């Protein structure tokens, strides 16, 4: 794109429905960043960034829907957590566990004695 | 290049 | 003046609705396409909605803070010569019908693309895109 | 800094 740009920010005051592909829909109150102003009365804009933390598990790759560990890694709970779902594990602070799967969605598969199930990774620490 | 029809009148 | 920088981000699609429980989170609707800024082993990912973009009517916007201060150029009641490059049939009672090639006097170049013009004793709105300077 | 609570379980 261009070498330099001063981006101006404006607010939509009415709803707008696209009538062609190169346009953008607007809802009243939408905050937009103006990229280019044409004397035709059309301005090329992008919706102002909307961001924040979300759960990885609520996401999937744009394309597509997509091993046993018999020797788990030693971890210890740093905060008590009571199981909500039936496949979760209740732990008190200080209780050591075997981490079977360090899953990326924040719910690891662990084992302690004769119990196994899911537990928040944020509440575990290497032992 | 902008759309090939004038924008709507103001809302 | 600022310097534009493109940060190539991995993209993912929301598979279910998510409702924010704290301020730094973001709501999701099934099907939303998001860009990933940072991943956390906590299972939380910092993302941004892939932004929509495109051409919109200037008239549907107002300045963030100074919405009462008009940004339009001043009228020029003396008029500036333009000619219609495409015929246009007035739809609204305040619009001007012109045939291709007719000369007019532009008296107000409103930012919204609907300019005020004068043709003999008639004054009204006409699409700036259908006009060309003489 | 992510939120101070675990993410919801996968849908």
């Amino acid at each position: 794109s261009p070498e330099f740009i001063i981006l101006q920010t404006y607010r939509a005051i009415a709803d707008y429905e696209k009538t062609s592909g190169s346009e953008m829909a607007l809802s009243t109150g939408d905050v937009v960043e103006v990229v280019e102003k044409s004397e035709s009365g059309w301005w090329f804009c992008q919706m102002k960034a909307k961001r924040g933390w979300i759960p990885a598990s609520f996401l999937e790759p744009l394309d597509s829907p997509d091993e046993p560990n018999y020797a788990g890694e030693p971890y210890v709970a740093i905060k008590a957590y009571t199981a909500v779902e039936g496949d979760e594990v209740s732990l008190l602070e200080g209780e050591a566990v075997e981490v079977i799967h360090k899953l990326l969605d924040g719910w690891w598969v662990i084992r302690k004695d004769d119990v196994t199930g899911y537990f928040p990774s944020m509440y575990l620490q290497k032992s | 290049q902008p759309p090939s029809n004038p924008p709507p009148r103001p809302p």
